[PDB]
């Protein structure tokens, strides 16, 4: 098995390491 | 009462070039650099002014302090109105903040795993299912009663993932998957529900005035100083910035008293530290935190 948060390898949908804000839903 | 204010002797100067750094383990490469060592001797300046005018009865509130931690930061920001914005604006309570745990947050990774405090839930999610994580759930007590806060999870069926994640990228486009690990991502901190920030403020400006005292030894005092870093930074009041802007705070008020604190150890990022720690354990292991060795 890999790595913890190595699953996200090389995908261009990896998200942006920094605090983000959304609606409450 | 006025106090001493800020010392005469003065850390060396590469450390006053740490103060604020992200000395983070897996990457103190950037704790290095040049750009940084301006921005942390910037801090130690504003901290120890911010501390002079603290000894004199010049800031009052925790929140007038607060501005001054702010005003700074922004100062030392060449980056734009949407991100000088977030920096500048207190979180609200229409909204949930994120950090995925991606870089240079992986190092954390380990330390949800391994903590002692770690839980063993089940994350229900629409796209990926049901997953495995270990959990920590930091909380903090006031009042008597409890506050949940900031809670880390990280996803451990770490092959299913991999494999499911390539999978969903196609049908929806990175367009829409991007947008679910935003707020999705089985690797994550959710942050301290903005909602309890006004009791939370309150609770840190009765913790400021009274470690603005003068009566109090060098024991309390410190006491006190730990408390308002683990207040202010774990529940993140800030859009952007809190993180410097608390160990900020924290800094001033030790200076105020004519203490000089140095950086905090490598690999020590303080406000994770707090964020992964309840309020005592935090108090207690603060001093070590700092590199306090000669
Ligand atoms: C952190 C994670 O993201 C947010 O921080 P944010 O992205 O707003 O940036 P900072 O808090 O200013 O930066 C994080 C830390 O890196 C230091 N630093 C920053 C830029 C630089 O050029 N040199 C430096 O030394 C800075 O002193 C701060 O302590 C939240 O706060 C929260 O603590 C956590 O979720």
């Amino acid at each position: 098995a890999p790595k913890f948060g190595d699953w996200d390898e090389n995908n261009p949908s990896s998200a942006d390491g920094y605090t983000h804000i959304f609606n409450k839903v | 009462r006025a106090l001493p204010g800020p010392s005469q002797r003065q850390l060396e100067v590469y450390d006053q070039c740490l103060i604020g750094a992200a000395r983070w383990p897996d990457d103190s490469s950037k704790s290095n650099t040049p750009e940084n060592r301006a921005y942390c001797q910037s801090m130690y300046n504003s901290i120890r002014s911010a501390g002079d005018e603290i000894s004199r009865g010049g800031i009052t509130s925790f929140e007038e302090l607060w501005g001054r931690a702010t005003e700074w930061r922004l100062s030392k920001l060449q980056r734009g109105e949407p991100l000088y914005s977030a920096f500048a604006s207190e979180r609200t309570s229409d909204t949930d903040a994120v950090t995925p745990l991606v870089k240079p947050y992986k190092s954390v990774l380990a330390r949800v795993v391994d903590h002692e405090d770690a839980h063993d839930e089940i994350m229900q999610d629409n796209l990926f299912g049901d997953l495995n994580v270990k959990v920590y759930r930091q909380t903090a007590y006031l009042h008597g009663n409890v506050i949940p806060l900031n809670t880390f999870r990280v996803a451990t069926d770490t092959e299913y993932l991999r494999d499911r994640v390539a999978h969903l990228r196609t049908e929806l486009g990175a367009k829409a998957l991007k947008q679910h690990l935003q707020r999705y991502n089985p690797d994550r901190i959710d942050h301290t529900n903005a909602s309890y920030l006004p009791i939370i403020k309150d609770h840190l400006n009765d913790l400021y005035r009274q470690a603005i005292s003068s009566d109090l030894s060098q024991a309390e005092l410190i006491s006190l100083i730990a408390r308002t870093h683990w207040w202010a930074a774990s529940a993140m009041p800030d859009q952007r910035g809190s993180a410097a802007k608390a160990e900020f705070a924290a800094r001033a008020i030790a200076s105020a008293h004519g203490i000089e604190l140095p950086p905090f150890r490598n690999g020590n990022v303080s406000d994770i530290e707090a964020m992964l720690s309840g309020e005592e354990e935090f108090v207690e292991k603060y001093r070590s935190l700092l590199d306090s060795d000669c």
